[PDB]
């Protein structure tokens, strides 16, 4: 299990997560929930996420990313999860 | 979206 740093934890809480400690797969689940709540994916190209001007974009250091490429997400998790 | 997200 992992404990997210605060900005990432606030994203998880916005999407319904409770508490401070999670499995990696729970973190990934709640990131997906957040993207759906905030409607960040392109309805017409649903693997593309446009996160510019969202806290998620700040954490990723990205304006957009493809869900098909896990690399920017993994990089962010390495920096934002404490084990 | 979900089909793709679950594949990460």
């Amino acid at each position: 299990q992992v404990r997210p740093k605060l900005p990432l934890l606030k994203i998880l809480h916005a999407a319904g997560a409770q508490g401070e400690m999670f499995t990696v797969k729970e973190v990934m689940h709640y990131l997906g929930q957040y993207i759906m709540v905030k409607q960040l994916y392109d309805q017409q190209e649903q693997h593309m996420v446009y996160c510019g001007g969202d806290l998620l974009g700040e954490l990723l250091g990205r304006q957009s990313f493809s869900v098909k490429d896990p690399s920017p997400l993994y990089d962010m998790l390495r920096k934002n999860l404490v084990t | 979206f979900m089909a793709f997200w679950e594949a990460l």
